[PDB]
């Protein structure tokens, strides 16, 4: 059975919320693989179906819980339980449709969407973008809800839409982005709920290519730079990787070492 | 699988229409766009989600207007206004991908503006 992680929004603090990043951390990746200070997911290549994937397992006040499905060479969420009923994201290839059958095994019913979990898809079926969908702990509670009451009927689809891109931000980019770790973390702090600015919505949009850039450097630097946007939207370019040490926390194997 | 159509030479404050229209695995396609890199860096000129959300230089705002048609996965970029400093070699660019946004990346073959 894979690994499972457990959060509760409820009683949840800056600290319980960190615990949880770290923990799914711990399980995406053994950090034994670390270039320029930064670790890496595992290689796809190689990778056994058994080591293939975590569950993040959310609960709120409610005592509604759903359990996402994390492929740990990439953090993305795949799919999620709840109750006798599996969902999962439209697979690209056939390989990756073959991959998500060994999860959730004993479960009753699977249904795969006709759409995949990237953000233009997920932003058109919420009606929203990123920038207008707040983040928090309310609306991750409100998230866990929507997840689970698809399951009996109860939850449209702009809201389901809405609610993946809410536990994507705050679970998977969180867990690839100490600074987006942070930003969750500031929100719970301040007892706030509101949207990613553009610092946050660059970074996650460049993910890949920062991996890369990072994986391919030389003496420090990158081959070509990559742009960025601060809070207030202007653009500015990275050139080094000791910017991004501080930004990224795991990064996507793109390269061998 | 990136088909560009547009550009050319044009003297200040003429107009182009540049496009790129993308086919094949695009079932995750996300952000289309285009980048310019004059000879001695590559720089993003604008780009535009499916979903609404555009970045554009600010060099260009309120000059160029960047579009997209979903349905043929057709990214447009209508250029007015031109100036020198436009001058460049244009490339459309594509992001796609399901695990994260930027997993698969294209790039067009390029095509030359010049403004004088
Ligand atoms: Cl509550
Ligand atoms: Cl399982
Ligand atoms: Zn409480
Ligand atoms: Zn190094
Ligand atoms: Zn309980
Ligand atoms: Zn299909
Ligand atoms: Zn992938």
């Amino acid at each position: 059975q894979y690994p499972i992680i457990n959060f509760t929004t409820a009683g949840a603090t800056v600290q319980s919320y960190t615990n949880f990043i770290r923990a799914v951390r711990g399980r995406l990746t053994t950090g034994a693989d670390v270039r320029h200070e930064i670790p890496v997911l595992p290689n796809r290549v190689g990778l056994p179906i058994n080591q293939r994937f975590i569950l993040v397992e959310l609960s709120n006040h409610a005592e509604l819980s759903v359990t996402l499905a994390l492929d740990v060479t990439n953090a993305y969420v795949v799919g999620y339980r709840a109750g006798n009923s599996a969902y999962f994201f439209h697979p690209d290839n056939q390989e990756d449709a073959e991959a998500i059958t060994h999860l959730f095994t004993d479960v009753q019913n699977r249904y795969t969407f006709a759409f995949g979990g990237n953000y233009d898809r997920l932003e058109q079926l919420a009606g929203n973008l990123r920038e207008n969908i707040e983040l928090g702990n309310g609306p991750l509670e409100e998230a866990i809800s929507a997840l689970y009451y698809y399951s009996t009927g109860g939850t449209q689809l702009p809201t389901l839409a809405r609610s993946f891109i809410i536990c994507i931000q705050m679970i998977s980019e969180a867990a690839r982005f100490q600074y987006i770790e942070g930003e969750m973390r500031t929100r719970i702090r301040y007892n706030r709920r509101s949207a990613p600015d553009p610092s946050v919505i660059t970074l996650e949009n460049s993910w890949g290519r920062l991996s890369t850039a990072i994986q391919e450097s030389n003496q420090g630097a990158f081959a070509s730079p990559i742009q960025l946007q601060r809070r207030n939207g202007s653009k500015f370019s990275v050139y080094d990787v000791s910017i991004l040490i501080p930004i990224i926390a795991l990064m996507v194997y793109r390269c061998a070492p | 699988q990136l088909v560009e159509t547009g550009g050319g030479l044009v003297q200040p404050g003429g107009s182009l229409r540049l496009s790129c229209a993308a086919s094949g695995s695009i079932f995750s396609i996300n952000a289309m766009g285009w980048y310019r890199q004059a000879p001695g860096e590559r720089e993003l000129v604008a780009d535009i989600s499916s979903s609404g959300r555009i970045n554009e230089a600010d060099s260009v705002k309120g000059r160029f207007t960047i579009s997209r048609d979903n349905a043929k996965n057709t990214v447009y970029l209508q250029m007015n206004s031109l100036k020198p400093e436009d001058t460049a070699v244009y490339y459309c660019n594509v992001l796609a991908g399901s695990h994260y946004y930027d997993e698969y990346e294209y790039w067009g073959q390029g095509t030359q503006v010049t403004v004088s």
